[PDB]
């Protein structure tokens, strides 16, 4: 009903065989030759990411900067509402982002902080600005 | 099996059922109702068996009534028929038997036998055991035919059959109970060697084998379920179905390492695009670090949006530090699976020519089963008769397998170096016409009222004729003989004063250095008592060693043997024989094979016997005056020794049935 494992025999495969004499040696030749066309383009890809890597010798680790460990405070000093104005116009809506300018606040309360001066820091106004870029 | 159930399937019948033939001699019974049937199988049923468990005597129709228990023993005319059946085409009371009824004084018809191999020596037993007067003619100085044993000294040798396929079933088992045939087993064992004469490492010897079982397999399934049988208008052979699945074997092998290494490819791919993204994820960070320090270089005290961007710079670098980061996890990833595919490389080739030379070997053991080039083979088929072959271990003859047609001759008219040149049949009779051997102006007329021939299939193949018949067979005949295919194989007998070889194996090979020569000299066997081994050249080999000396062959052997065994313990052989069937002209080969374009239906036309045309114009249509036996003519068991008998037996049956009258049909 089907032939034994590890034998391969499909209908079609047997026609590109069967059609000409010489059928079968072509078409294992063309295999044959498109395999050292892959190979052969392992070697230039291989060769591509070994350089690739040879520039990345450093990783990062000159320019890591050390982790601020900071415990969250909920009273916004006149100086952390000012980093948050500003943090707005460059991030605009990244709640995260602009907690980490700040670093004293938490992610919530930077979303309370929007609408709590959303009249006297012109939240609305500076949101535009930012839609600019 | 066991009892008279086994009784049928020891004479190749089913128990419990009628066969095709009984069913033409007992249009009642089977036509009838069940009971009868089964009266009728088992009444047959018993009769086989008190004929079997003791066939060295005539087993009469009066022992076998004597013998049945009722209510078997109560239709006594149902009786009388089946044993008459089962006597008339050699089912009982065939072979060598003790006769209890002496012959009849007087006989009855005329029959001339052409040859007497095994099949016809079969026949003209039967037929003079039937009251006919039977003559043999025979070309040779010896009977047997293609059964021929070699003999000087104590040194036996078979040039012809060697082996007997299995007792299960195999009326040679009836025959070894009556001749002394001293039977012994073939140990299926076969250690091979290669060119240099170092044994294949049992790793490989596994699994070429494994791989030619799976080759074969293989074309099965291209034959019955892609239906491969045509290919540009003519017959597939195996031969062509093999390389068709070799080299699909061989494409996916290919096909394997392409899909592989397009998945290196792939992900190499997917590397370079992520280092790309690094590497350019590296330069933003380089610039951020330097704006961060920059912005951090200003001493405090300092206006608050410069303290933004010191705290801006600094997130805005941890955020770029981190993405370089989780691409690091993913490089890593991508690390490991590239590693992972290379160390997981798929199979280099399907075969080497290392191994392509072990597999030519299970070819030419191929090759031999045919004797002929798989070129010829018909795909479809070749193993037709598979369906048919005996149970048991297959066994050789130690003392010859000349001693059977010997033994069938006792009491027979054969007429030796007696070659038929022409046969004539016309509606009133049949006249033979041979000349004598030895001196071919002696001419002799043989007239009988019917011809049996058993001419080798190479012989009925000879153009111009050997044989010239008179009229001419009609074209359904001659077409089938053209169609069928008449192989070649030939063996060397090299006989030492010195057993040197591994006498617990029967069998050891030889790889062939190329697939040319894979048949020369591939396969020894060490079958006998005395020191003989014996050497096959089978394939397109056969052919061609016919044209090359005995002594440059017995080289190429000791050559093989000395580099398998060593050039010491390789003596000089004592006595050496080198068969050439193709070029002996009574046999024109060694034995048939389904050619391709042929058919195992061609079997059944060569045992169609002739009717000759009428005398008188408007004259009643006649007989059929010749008629065929011979290994050719009997499509489930061709090519063999038991093949021929049961073909021999077949006619003797017909003849008799046509001849003396079948009186058991009522
Ligand atoms: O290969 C042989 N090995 C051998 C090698 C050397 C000496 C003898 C024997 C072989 C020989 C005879 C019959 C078969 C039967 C299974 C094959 N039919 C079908 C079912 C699997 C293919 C095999
Ligand atoms: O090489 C072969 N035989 C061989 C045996 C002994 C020594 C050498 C060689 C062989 C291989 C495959 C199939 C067959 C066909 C005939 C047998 N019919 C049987 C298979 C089950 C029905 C013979
Ligand atoms: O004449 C033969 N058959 C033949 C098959 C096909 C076409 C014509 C003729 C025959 C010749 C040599 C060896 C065998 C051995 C393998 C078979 N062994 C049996 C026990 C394993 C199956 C067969």
């Amino acid at each position: 009903r089907k032939p034994p494992k590890g034998m391969f025999l499909s209908q079609e495969d047997v026609e590109a065989v069967s059609a000409n004499a010489t059928a079968a040696t072509t078409v294992l030749r063309q295999l044959d030759m498109e395999l050292v066309s892959v190979k052969r383009q392992i070697q230039n890809i291989k060769q591509t990411n070994s350089a690739l890597k040879e520039k990345l010798d450093g990783g990062i680790e000159p320019y890591r900067l050390p982790e601020v460990i900071q415990k969250c405070n909920a009273r916004w000093t006149t100086e952390e509402q000012l980093l948050a104005v500003q943090a707005i116009r460059k991030y605009g809506r990244d709640f995260q982002a602009i907690s980490d300018v700040i670093g004293n606040k938490s992610v919530v309360q930077v979303k309370n902080f929007f609408v709590n001066y959303r009249r006297r820091f012109n939240i609305d106004e500076v949101l535009q600005e930012w839609e600019a870029e | 099996p066991s009892g008279v159930e086994g009784a049928a399937f020891q004479s190749r019948l089913p128990h419990d059922r009628m066969t095709s033939q009984e069913a033409a001699c007992f249009p009642d019974i089977i036509s009838g109702p069940q009971q009868t049937q089964k009266v009728f199988l088992f009444i047959r049923n018993r009769t086989l068996q008190l004929w079997l468990d003791n066939p060295k005597i005539q087993l009469t129709f009066e022992a076998t009534l004597q013998q049945l228990e009722a209510p078997y023993n109560s239709d006594t005319v149902l009786v009388h028929r089946v044993h008459s059946y089962l006597e008339r085409h050699g089912l009982i009371n065939f072979g060598i038997y003790k006769r209890i009824k002496p012959l009849p004084t007087k006989k009855t018809g005329k029959v001339i036998i052409i040859g007497s191999g095994v099949s016809g020596l079969a026949a003209a037993r039967q037929l003079q055991s039937f009251g006919m007067d039977v003559t043999l003619l025979e070309a040779r100085d010896r009977v047997g035919g293609r059964v021929a044993t070699f003999r000087k000294g104590n040194y036996v040798a078979d040039l012809g059959a060697m082996v007997v396929t299995g007792l299960g079933g195999n009326p040679m088992a009836v025959v070894s109970k009556q001749v002394n045939m001293e039977l012994a087993k073939i140990k299926q064992k076969c250690p091979l060697y290669e060119a240099n004469g170092q044994a294949v490492p049992k790793e490989k010897d596994e699994m070429v084998e494994q791989e030619f079982n799976r080759l074969l397999e293989a074309t099965s399934y291209l034959s019955h379920q892609l239906d491969f049988n045509v290919l540009n208008n003519k017959p597939v052979s195996l031969g062509q179905a093999l390389e068709v699945v070799i080299q699909l074997q061989e494409k996916h092998v290919k096909d394997e390492q392409i899909e592989h290494w397009k998945k290196i490819v792939k992900t190499q791919e997917e590397l370079k695009e992520l280092l790309n993204k690094m590497v350019n994820l590296k330069e933003k960070i380089k610039e951020l670090h330097q704006q961060y320090k920059e912005a951090s270089e200003v001493k405090p005290p300092r206006d608050i949006t410069a303290e933004f961007l010191v705290k801006s710079k600094h997130r805005d670098l941890t955020a770029l530090c981190k993405e370089y980061d989780e691409l690091a996890e993913t490089q890593g990833k991508l690390e490991e699976k590239l590693q992972e595919l290379e160390a997981n490389p798929p199979s280099d080739v399907y075969l080497s020519s290392r191994d392509r030379q072990i597999l030519d070997w299970h070819f030419a053991n191929l090759e031999f089963a045919n004797a002929t080039p798989l070129s010829t083979l018909s795909l479809k088929h070749w193993d037709q008769d598979d369906d048919f072959e005996f149970t048991g271990s297959h066994l050789t003859v130690r003392n010859g397998y000349s001693c059977v047609p010997v033994a069938l001759a006792e009491g027979l008219d054969i007429k030796l170096n007696t070659a038929v040149r022409q046969v004539r049949y016309t509606a009133s009779g049949c006249e033979v016409i041979a000349v004598n051997t030895r001196s071919t102006s002696q001419t002799f007329i043989y007239k009988c009222d019917a011809v049996l021939c058993t001419l080798p299939l190479g012989v009925l193949k000879q153009q111009p004729p050997a044989v010239q018949f008179v009229p001419p067979l009609p074209e359904w005949k001659t077409s089938a003989v053209q169609r069928m295919g008449f192989g070649n194989l030939n063996k060397v007998v090299l006989c030492f004063d010195r057993v040197f070889w591994d006498p617990s194996v029967n069998l050891f090979g030889h790889v062939g250095s190329t697939t040319a020569s894979r048949g020369e000299l591939f396969l020894f066997w060490n079958l006998y008592k005395a020191p003989i081994l014996l050497a096959l050249v089978a394939g397109e080999a056969a052919g061609i060693m016919e044209n090359i000396s005995d002594d440059v062959i017995v080289g190429r052997c000791l050559a093989i043997l000395k580099g398998i065994f060593g050039s010491s313990a390789v003596p000089q052989p004592k006595e050496t024989v080198v068969s050439r069937w193709r070029a002996d002209p009574w046999a024109r080969g060694s034995y048939s094979y389904v050619a391709a374009g042929s058919s195992g239906n061609d079997y059944d036309l060569m045992a169609q016997p002739i009717t000759p045309g009428p005398s008188i114009p408007g004259a009643p249509q006649p007989i059929p005056r010749l008629f065929f036996a011979g290994e050719h003519t009997i499509r489930n068991y061709p090519a063999t020794v038991h093949g021929a008998l049961l073909s021999g037996l077949r006619e003797a049956g017909r003849i008799a049935d046509q001849f003396l009258g079948a009186m058991y049909t009522l």
